[PDB]
């Protein structure tokens, strides 16, 4: 009974971060000792004629990005643990996340490390042009 | 292939929208085409669902510099026989709103202690994961009858984990700088540890130079067995699975080959007592 959600390749990293006192640090440390990034994400087939923006309600990748379902990007969502917010809610679940194609091999690690410009909606360092 | 870890135990037939699915596998079939997913304007998100996520299938084989390993060799368990605590958990089956996973009901230790928990599981919502009570029933086992009155008799997990840290600290403060849980068929005991174990790099107690064995969520601090009052998490425990030493039968039949003074009273602590006792006989005789 029930419907499987995960694949054997993610068991190690999902189990490690599911027990960690500090999941974000655990995943970065896990990546730093050569673990492979979390796979089985929700990759979108889209036109790549979108605004290029970071977090959106419909897929918005341009020609240098991939679009992903946002929850599949949320570490907290992938491990089913508490979210670091005071109110405990996720900013990515229910949205689409645009990831640079060069970083598309690790969507979960990208969003852990990066931040979105609240003025232009672009990733800082990967699209934000703000002075 | 697939794994059973984080299996979706809800009884909803569809689900879910690409923006809400944690994985590609759990995306609803309508959105799937050629190994990818498409967004479909007009098919809206689900903003009311509650989806029990299974915690059966944990694999502790990480190899990360500076993070101790929970599962230890027989030889290192022998060096730390003073830290040995038998541990067994009887569970209940999720029911009604969800089916396909088990939840910790009675936790037994070789100290003789049994703690009964409210059936609590991990439920995905459109927002987060809600650690909350769920519908559950005792196993159809005829021998699982003793579990029936336990269903209305468990404590909330925030109390249960307090009493665990509290019992391990009083038992082990003058014996060891760690705990080694001694198990038989570790699967569901490791699942139960999700409810009260945290792991990370080695730390030191805030009130001493001793190794940290406990952790407090309320204060974000670490403690040894001596200075753990109020702490709710066992930190960096160790453990070993006796069953994996090449035994053939069940727990009792193997325990009974060396010991005749631990009759089976079928409680979680009785299994835990028999597991530690078997480990002692197997490891220190020939
Ligand atoms: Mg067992
Ligand atoms: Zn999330
Ligand atoms: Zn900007
Ligand atoms: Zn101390
Ligand atoms: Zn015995």
């Amino acid at each position: 009974a029930g419907n499987a959600t995960e694949v054997p390749a993610n068991s190690t990293v999902l189990s490690f971060c599911a027990f960690a006192v500090d999941a974000a640090k655990a995943y970065k440390d896990y990546l730093a000792s050569g673990g492979q990034p979390i796979t089985n994400c929700v990759k979108m087939l889209c036109t790549h004629t979108g605004t290029g923006q970071a977090i959106t309600v419909t897929p918005e990748a341009n020609m240098d990005q991939e679009s992903f379902g946002g929850a599949s990007c949320c570490l907290y969502c992938r491990c089913h643990i508490d979210h670091p917010n005071p109110k405990g809610f996720c900013d990515l679940k229910g949205k689409y996340v645009q990831i640079p194609t060069t970083c598309a091999n690790d969507p979960v690690g990208f969003t852990l490390k990066n931040t979105v410009c609240t003025v232009c909606g672009m990733w800082k360092g990967y699209g934000c042009s703000c002075d | 292939n697939v794994t059973g870890l984080f299996k979706d135990c809800s009884k909803v037939i569809t689900g879910l929208h690409p923006t809400q699915a944690p994985t590609h596998l759990s995306v609803d079939t309508k959105f799937k085409t050629e190994g990818l997913c498409v967004d479909i304007p007009g098919i809206p998100k689900d903003m009311t669902y509650r989806r029990l996520i299974s915690m059966m299938g944990f694999k502790m084989n990480y190899q990360v510099n500076g993070y101790p390993n929970m599962f230890i060799t027989r030889e290192e368990a022998i060096r730390h026989v003073r830290a040995w605590i038998g541990f067994d958990v009887e569970g209940c089956h999720a029911t009604r709103e969800a089916v396909g996973t088990n939840l910790p009901l009675q936790l037994g230790f070789s100290t003789g202690v049994n703690l009964v928990a409210v059936p609590t599981g991990y439920v995905d919502t459109p927002n987060n994961t809600d650690f909350s009570r769920v519908s559950a029933k005792p196993p159809p086992g005829d021998q699982f009858k003793h579990l029936i009155p336990l269903m209305y008799k468990g404590l909330p997990w925030n109390v249960v984990r307090i009493k665990i840290v509290q019992m391990l600290s009083d038992t082990l403060k003058n014996l060891s700088d760690r705990v080694v849980f001694v198990l038989w068929a570790h699967g569901f005991e490791l699942t139960s540890m999700k409810y009260f174990v945290k792991i990370g790099p080695e730390r030191t107690c805030c009130l001493c130079d001793r190794r940290a064995t406990c952790f407090s969520t309320a204060s974000d601090t670490y403690a040894c067995w001596h200075h753990s009052i109020g702490f709710d998490y066992v930190y960096n425990p160790f453990m070993i699975d006796v069953q994996q030493w090449g035994f053939t039968g069940n727990l009792q039949s193997n325990h009974d080959l060396y010991c005749q003074v631990h009759g089976n009273a079928h409680v979680a602590s009785c299994d835990a007592i028999m597991t530690r006792c078997l480990a002692v006989h197997e490891c220190f005789v020939k």
